[PDB]
């Protein structure tokens, strides 16, 4: 799922990207650690669950 | 203008043919669709 992206879209719109969304607080650009993050996160899908 | 393109996702192929007018269209993408108009 997407990590986060901004704001809210619109109706019956996708989101594929790998730009590093700096949502913290710094306008990082890097990779992952603080501000700047990965725009996609994976659920932790386990028969336990 | 064929390029480098990349992981395609919609692709429609018309049927073939061969080729002082008008030609006027209308491009509408409205809530994800894409509405087209022409007239000659």
């Amino acid at each position: 799922y997407r990590l986060f992206r901004k704001s809210n879209l619109k109706p019956f719109e996708r989101d594929i990207s790998t730009e590093i969304y700096q949502a913290g607080s710094t306008p990082c650009n890097g990779v992952e650690g603080f501000n700047c993050y990965f725009p996609l996160q994976s659920y932790g899908f386990q028969p336990t669950n | 203008v064929y390029s480098s393109a990349n992981n395609c996702t919609f692709e429609y192929v018309s049927q073939p043919f061969l080729m002082k007018n008008l030609r006027e269209f209308v491009f509408k993408n409205i809530d994800g669709y894409f509405k087209i108009y022409s007239k000659h």
